[PDB]
C-alpha cells in the first residue's frame, strides 16, 4: 500500500506460501521458511547460496507442504542448474 | 435440479481455491460463464481456462493463481441501473479500491468500473474478489 | 535485571532486533514481555478494561477468583489483549497485563477512498468471532469517527485506528467475548490478499540464521 | 509397611552416584562412609540411606539401575558398543528381489545392478 | 569393471537393507512415492525417489550454520544407535527416547530447546514432537513409510522406517551426503564409517 505521492505506508509486506500464496500472518507459528542449499559442479554446498521456500501452517496442517515443497524445490532446481 | 449453472462453477471455483488446488473443473460449460471467467481474468485474478469438446454442453478447466479471495453468484438477477451501482458495492465488495461486481448489460458482460465508464445499466450476475 | 531465556530475548537485549515488524515478518513466537518492553514499551498504554469475579463450588463453599481484562495499545497500529485469573485482583492485573503485552499485534490500517495522509480506517471489510459474539468492522470514510460501544471503541482506539463503523451480533454482554471477537477482527486485517500483495515475496534471512553466529555462544 | 521416602531414595541415589567408589555391599561400612561423606541430621535416616544404598549397590552389580548414571559403567557400554564386526552385516554379493522391485529397477534404469537376482 | 555410480551403489546397499519394502497400507499423501503393489499386499517404494529425497534433506542440513541448531530423536530403540551416530558424525544434537513435552514450548522448563530444524525416524511413533513443532516454526524432516502420517512434514524421505538395518544404513547415507557436501570428506559411495554402527545390536 502506498499514498498518493508515493510514500510507502504499511507496517511491513507480510510473507506469502509458497504453495498456496496465502498471507503468513505474524501469529501463524505453524508456518515455516526452508532454505535449499545449492552444489557447484563437484557437488560441494556453496555458502550463502540457497533456495528460500515458506509454507503457511494451513498447507502443512493438511500434510500436502511435502508433496508441493518437493514439486516446487523440482521447478527450482530445473531452472537453477541444480542437478 | 440445475437452475444456475453459473454459480455451480463460481462455487467451485472457490471451494478449490480455498482448498488449495491449482486446478479446478467446470461442468456445464456456458457462454455466461466464459464471458465471467474471461472477465475474471483480464484483472488477474485467474491464469489460463481451457474449453474442452464433448460434443455436449462441454467442460472447462480453469488454473488457479491464489488471488482470489471469494467468487459468487448473486440471484435473483437483480436490475441495476447505472445510479444502484454504488450502492450494490457497498452492500458486495469488501472495499472501494479493489474488488468487482459482474453486470450483464445491452453492451455485452462486463465489470461494474466499465458499466460505469460506459453509463450503462442492466442485471447483476455475481462478483469476485 | 532481566536474563533472557530465548533467542529472540537474547537477540532483542544485544539490540540485534530494534523493530517489531522484524519479529512480525518471521511470525517468531514472543515468550517474554520483556521483549515488547525493550522494543515498544514507552509507547504502549494500558487500561483494565473488567475485573470479573468467577467461583468453583467446593465441599466447604465457593473459591472466588477474579478475572482481570487488559488492553495494551501504542495508538500507532499495535494493540494487544491480556486475560488473567488469580485470588488476588493485583495479581491477576499484573497477569493480565503481561499477557497483553505478549500478545501486541500488528493492526493494518488503510483508506476509505482517495489515499492521501496516513491511513484512518481498516484496510477493508473484516468479521471476528469469540462465542456467541461476532464483530464485524466496514471502512469509514474521513470524519465519520469510531462508530461502535465502549469495549470495541476503546480496543480500535488503542489499535489507532480514526474512523470506522461497526456491526456487533449475540450476547456482546459477555465483555470477555466481546473483547475478543474485536481483537480477532482486528488481527484478520493483515491475513486478508489484497492486489497491493500480488507481488512474489523476496525473503529475509530469519533473526535466528542471520545472527547464528551470535547466538552460537 | 517399610516404603523408602522421596528423600531416602534421592539420597542414597546422589550418594552412590557421587561416592560409587568407595560404596560396599556391607550395611555398617556403608554407614560410616555416609556419616564420613554426607551430613544427615538423624541417626535413623543415615540408617536408613545407608541400608537403601546397600540394596542399590547390590542391584548395580547384577547389572545398570534406572535413574543412577554411574561414569564408568557409560564409558564401558560406550566401549563396548563402539565396536565393529569383521564382515559388515549387509550382503551386496547376492540380493534376493522379488519381480516387483525388478520392475522397479527397470523402470529406474538400474536393471545391471550386480548381485540382483530373481526368487 | 563398469564401477557404479555414486547412486546406483546406494541403491545396491538400501536394496540389501530392504529399504524398498512397505506395509500392507498406504497412505494417500505417500503414494506419490509408491512404485507398486505386489500380489502378496505389500507396497515397493521408489528407491529413486527416496535418493532423490535423501539428497534434498541433505541439501537442507548443509545450509544450517550452526549444527547444533538440528535436533534429531527417535522414540523407537531401533533407531536410537542411529539418531546418536548421525548427530556424532554431522555435529548436531541427538534425543534417543522418550520426548519431554514442552521442550519446544515450555521456555522455562530445564530442555527446553529453540532447533532450527528437526529430523524424526518416524512421524507416527515422533507424533509428540512434531505436534510440538508446530508451535514453534521448526521446519520437520521425517523418515515416511507408506502408512506414516503427512501432517507437519515438510521433507518426507520415503523409506522403510521400521527395520534397524534400513533405518540405520538411511541414517548412514544422510550423514554421508551432508558430509561430503560439506566439504569434510571424499566424494562418492564410500565412506570410512562402517555401516554397522548405525545398526541396532542386541
Ligand atoms: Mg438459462
Amino acid at each position: 500500500m502506498q499514498n498518493e505521492e508515493g510514500q510507502n505506508v504499511d507496517l511491513y509486506i507480510p510473507r506469502k506460501c509458497s504453495a498456496t500464496n496465502r498471507v503468513i500472518t505474524s501469529k501463524d507459528h505453524a508456518s515455516v521458511q526452508l532454505n535449499v542449499g545449492h552444489l557447484d559442479d563437484k557437488g560441494l554446498y556453496i555458502p550463502g547460496s540457497f533456495t528460500t521456500f515458506a509454507l503457511c501452517g494451513f498447507i502443512r496442517a493438511q500434510g500436502d507442504a511435502d508433496s508441493a515443497l518437493d514439486r516446487l524445490w523440482q521447478k527450482k532446481k530445473v531452472e537453477a542448474r541444480q542437478q | 435440479v440445475r437452475v444456475s449453472v453459473l454459480n455451480d462453477a463460481l462455487k467451485s471455483m472457490y471451494n478449490a481455491e480455498k482448498r488449495g488446488k491449482r486446478q479446478v473443473m467446470i461442468r456445464p460449460s456456458s457462454k455466461v460463464i466464459i464471458k465471467f471467467l474471461i472477465v475474471m481474468q483480464k484483472h488477474g485474478y485467474i491464469g489460463e481456462f481451457e474449453y474442452v469438446d464433448d460434443h455436449r454442453s462441454g467442460k472447462i478447466v480453469v488454473e488457479l493463481n491464489g488471488r482470489l479471495n471469494k467468487c459468487g453468484v448473486i440471484s435473483p438477477r437483480f436490475d441495476v441501473g447505472v445510479k444502484e451501482i454504488e450502492g450494490w458495492t457497498a452492500r458486495l465488495l469488501p472495499s472501494r479500491q479493489f474488488g468487482y461486481i459482474v453486470l450483464t448489460t445491452s453492451a455485452g458482460i462486463m465489470d461494474h468500473e466499465e458499466a460505469r465508464r460506459k453509463n450503462v445499466g442492466g442485471k447483476v450476475l455475481g462478483f469476485f474478489y | 535485571k532481566w536474563v533472557p531465556v530465548t533467542k529472540l530475548g537474547r537477540l532483542v537485549k544485544d539490540n540485534k532486533i530494534r523493530s517489531l515488524e522484524q519479529i512480525y515478518l518471521h511470525s517468531l513466537p514472543i515468550k517474554e514481555f520483556q521483549i515488547i518492553d525493550t522494543l515498544i514499551g514507552p509507547s504502549l498504554k494500558d487500561e483494565v478494561m473488567k475485573i470479573m469475579p468467577v467461583q468453583k463450588q467446593t465441599r466447604a463453599g465457593q473459591r472466588t477468583r477474579f478475572k482481570a481484562f487488559v488492553v495494551v495499545g501504542d495508538g500507532n497500529g499495535h494493540v494487544g489483549l491480556g486475560v488473567k485469573c488469580s485470588k488476588e485482583v493485583a495479581t491477576a492485573i499484573r497477569g493480565a497485563i503481561i499477557l497483553a503485552k505478549l500478545s501486541v499485534i500488528p493492526v493494518r490500517r488503510g483508506y476509505w477512498g482517495n489515499k492521501i495522509g496516513k491511513p484512518h480506517t481498516v484496510p477493508c471489510k473484516v468479521t471476528g468471532k469469540c462465542g456467541s459474539v461476532t464483530v464485524r468492522m466496514v471502512p469509514a470514510p474521513r470524519g465519520a469517527g469510531i462508530v461502535a460501544a465502549r469495549v470495541p471503541k476503546k480496543v480500535l482506539q488503542f489499535a489507532g485506528i480514526e474512523d470506522v463503523f461497526t456491526s456487533s451480533r449475540g450476547s456482546t454482554k459477555t465483555l470477555g467475548n466481546f473483547v475478543k471477537a474485536t481483537f480477532d477482527c482486528l488481527m484478520k486485517t493483515y491475513g486478508f490478499l489484497t492486489p497491493d500483495f500480488w507481488k512474489e515475496t523476496r525473503f529475509t534471512k530469519s533473526p535466528f540464521q542471520e545472527y547464528a553466529d551470535i547466538l552460537s555462544k | 509397611g517399610r516404603v523408602r521416602t522421596k528423600t531416602v531414595k534421592k539420597s542414597s541415589r546422589q550418594v552412590i552416584e557421587r561416592y560409587y567408589s568407595k560404596m560396599t555391599l556391607d550395611f555398617h561400612t556403608n554407614k560410616k562412609i555416609l556419616e564420613e561423606v554426607a551430613i544427615i541430621p538423624s541417626k535413623r535416616l543415615r540408617n536408613k540411606i545407608a541400608g537403601f544404598s546397600t540394596h542399590l549397590m547390590k542391584r548395580i552389580q547384577k547389572g545398570p539401575v534406572r535413574g543412577i548414571s554411574l561414569k564408568l559403567q557409560e564409558e564401558e557400554r560406550e566401549r563396548r558398543m563402539d565396536f565393529v564386526p569383521d564382515e559388515s552385516a549387509i550382503q551386496t554379493d547376492r540380493i534376493e528381489v522379488d519381480k516387483e522391485t525388478i520392475d522397479l529397477l527397470a523402470s529406474l534404469g538400474m536393471s545391471e545392478l550386480p548381485g540382483v537376482v530373481l526368487k | 569393471g563398469r564401477t557404479l555410480s555414486t547412486k546406483e551403489a546406494d541403491i545396491q546397499m538400501m536394496l540389501a537393507a530392504e529399504v524398498h519394502l512397505g506395509t500392507k497400507n498406504c497412505d494417500f499423501q505417500m503414494e506419490r512415492y509408491v512404485f507398486k503393489r505386489r500380489n502378496d499386499g505389500i507396497y515397493i517404494i521408489n528407491l529413486g525417489k527416496t535418493w532423490e529425497k535423501l539428497q534434498m534433506a541433505a541439501r537442507v542440513i548443509v545450509a544450517i550454520e550452526n549444527p547444533k541448531d538440528i535436533i534429531v530423536q527417535s522414540a523407537r530403540p531401533y533407531g536410537q544407535r542411529a539418531v546418536l551416530k548421525f548427530a556424532q558424525y554431522t555435529g548436531a544434537n541427538a534425543i534417543a527416547g522418550r520426548h519431554t513435552p514442552g521442550t519446544f514450548t515450555n521456555q522455562l522448563q530445564t530442555s527446553y530447546s529453540e532447533p532450527r530444524l528437526l529430523i524424526l525416524t518416524d512421524p507416527r511413533t515422533d507424533h509428540q514432537p512434531i505436534k510440538e513443532a508446530a508451535l514453534g516454526n521448526i521446519p520437520t524432516i521425517a523418515f515416511c513409510d507408506t502408512d506414516s502420517p503427512m501432517r507437519y512434514v515438510d521433507i518426507g524421505i520415503p523409506a522403510n522406517n521400521k527395520g534397524k538395518h534400513s533405518i540405520g544404513v538411511l541414517f548412514w547415507l544422510l550423514a554421508r551426503m551432508v558430509l561430503q557436501m560439506r566439504g569434510s570428506i571424499n566424494q562418492g559411495h564410500k565412506w570410512d564409517v562402517m555401516v554397522d554402527l548405525f545398526f541396532y545390536r542386541e
